[PDB]
């Protein structure tokens, strides 16, 4: 009852949070 | 952008490349590039000192018979097989004889197929080429209709 | 015309490239190049250019400083998750 | 993808022909010169053989229309040579039929434009 | 010099020639995680060299259900009904991908904890994280985001 319905706005095109560095075998 | 990319060559630049290289080079000390390794290893200095700077700005291998042989060996394989079942006649002390013939037989196939895809490439550019080629054409067939549609459309 | 530059020709021409301050910093701001340690590590491979004989072929002499200035940073530059630099964010 | 589904129809071969050597090794088969009655046996062995036989058609039959059998890898070499050029042509055929037609174009959306009314 | 710390990317494509489906799956993460220390890998290495309240949630089901005895046995500190373990690495998972932890486990007949860390592994990456943690994230971002919000009020 804090509001009523919870506001969306669900993101995978943020800035970002994973960095890449173990790629070399 | 106006800007070029780096090199082509950046790509082979992995950590993995990086650690096959000290045995690579030793392996080598016992335009020629071969495999990726051989692009994290500078190229050689060219013979005309003219790159050194000015100044300073501050047999056929006939296949027609590669083919007879093919389909040799594939009778040649199917009698073997005739005899190892019973279809054909063979005394017990050959069985195995006819055993190591199949697998011979199967071998040397193999590498006949093996040996024509050269020849069968060849036959997949030429058959690619034609492809589009046929494709390039009606592309312009098609340009060209609309030109004679528009025609059409214009004189009702 | 000439036919398609050799790997030696493409690498002389590109190092020098690197005297252009602009250019260099059209690199350092870029995304992808610097997720992966390709590009890092193809610059420490260019140094080959810094001696002789090879460095003998080199008629912007700014580019070797600044390859050395760019490759000591890499070492101890901040990689951002998706690619930025972590040292650089408050530039343009 | 001919030669090569010609190899990959040559594989089944070599796997039917010790998916057989199987039996005829784990069925005392060399000692036809629980255990499986004689008849199994042959209805088996003759569901294979027959079945090999067959496998053995088809691979020929795909050997002939193998293509680059009978040409030379000259007479190849060039074909494609020549289909490299009579490509190039027809693309430059085709660069200038498309400025053409949209010179064409250009003529028509003029017109168009001039029959507008608003400013 | 800078560090991918916590939990980054894979290791990939280098065991995925080596071939990735279950049970190979955690040896393949071992050397893309760089995080076998200790005792699975010591365990392997021995032989190279030359149930739980958890444990019965998860149950086991192939090789990796022998490996686990083996695991036990290198690990057991023991009790009257009871038994803990140092530093074993091990998994659960579904289909596509799986979880694993590596732990501690302390037992009893109505109750056992495994103390330890979790990692999950999907598509050659691996996720290991922690709550509050995971708040200070996006909480600090949301506030930063709403200084310059508060900044932007330099509007007369």
């Amino acid at each position: 009852p804090s509001y009523s319905p919870t506001s969306p706005s669900y993101s995978p095109t943020s800035p970002s949070y994973s960095p890449t560095s173990p790629s070399y075998s | 952008s106006l800007y070029p990319p780096p090199p082509p060559y950046v790509k082979f630049f992995t950590q993995s490349n990086l650690e096959k290289l000290p045995k690579y080079k030793e392996k080598k000390a016992a335009e020629e590039i071969t495999c990726a390794l051989d692009y994290l290893i500078p190229p050689p200095m060219p013979k005309n000192q003219q790159y050194r700077a000015f100044g300073s700005i501050w047999e056929s291998t006939n296949y027609q018979y590669k083919i007879q042989e093919l389909r040799k060996l594939l009778k040649s394989l199917l009698l073997n097989y005739l005899e190892l079942i019973g279809v054909l006649s063979i005394n017990p002390d050959m069985y195995e004889r006819k055993v190591e013939n199949i697998r011979t037989i199967l071998v040397n196939i193999h590498h006949l197929l093996n040996e024509y895809r050269p020849h069968q490439s060849r036959e997949s550019l030429i058959m690619l080429l034609e492809e589009q080629l046929e494709y390039k054409r009606g592309e312009i067939r098609e340009i060209e209709q609309v030109c004679k549609q528009v025609h059409d459309k214009l004189t009702s | 015309q000439n036919p398609l530059p050799t790997r030696f020709e493409v690498e002389l021409e590109f190092i020098q490239s690197l005297a252009n301050i602009q250019y260099v910093t059209y690199l350092l701001t870029q995304q992808q190049i610097w997720k992966s340690p390709n590009f890092k590590n193809y610059l420490k491979y260019l140094e080959y250019w810094c001696n002789p004989p090879y460095s003998q072929c080199i008629v912007y002499p700014n580019c070797l400083f600044i390859l050395k200035l760019l490759n000591g940073f890499m070492e101890s530059a901040i990689v951002n998750e998706d690619g930025l630099l972590e040292g650089l964010d408050e530039l343009p | 993808d001919r030669l090569t589904q010609l190899q990959i129809c040559l594989d089944q071969m070599t796997e039917q022909f010790c998916a057989t050597l199987n039996y005829i090794d784990k069925n005392h088969g060399f000692e036809r010169l629980t255990v499986v009655p004689p008849e199994e046996f042959s209805n088996t062995i003759d569901e294979l053989s027959t079945d090999i036989i067959l496998k053995t058609r088809q691979i020929n039959k795909l050997i002939d229309s193998l293509p680059g059998v009978d040409v030379s890898a000259e007479e190849q070499l060039r074909k494609i040579d020549m289909l490299q050029k009579k490509l190039v042509e027809v693309e430059d055929e085709k660069i200038e039929a498309i400025k053409k037609k949209e010179k064409l174009l250009r003529h028509v959306d003029s017109l168009i434009e001039d029959f507008v009314d608003g400013i | 010099m800078n560090v991918t710390p916590l939990d980054e990317l894979q290791w990939k494509s280098p065991e995925w020639i080596q071939v990735f489906g279950l049970r190979t799956e955690n040896v393949l993460d071992y050397f893309a995680e760089s995080p076998f220390f200790d005792k699975t890998s010591n365990n392997q290495v021995i032989k190279m060299q030359r149930d739980p309240a958890r444990r019965q949630i998860l149950f086991k089901y192939p090789m990796y259900m022998q490996l686990e005895e083996e695991l036990m046995k290198l690990d057991g500190t023991e009790y009257v009904l009871s038994s803990v373990r140092e530093p074993d690495f091990w998994v659960i998972r579904k289909q596509r991908r799986t979880n694993n932890s590596g732990v501690g486990s302390a037992k009893g007949p109505e109750i056992i904890p495994l103390q330890d860390y979790y990692i999950i592994g999907a598509n050659i990456y691996q996720s290991p994280t922690i709550f509050k943690i995971v708040q200070s994230r996006l909480m600090s971002t949301s506030y930063h985001l709403n200084s310059t919000l508060e900044s932007l009020y330099d509007l007369i």
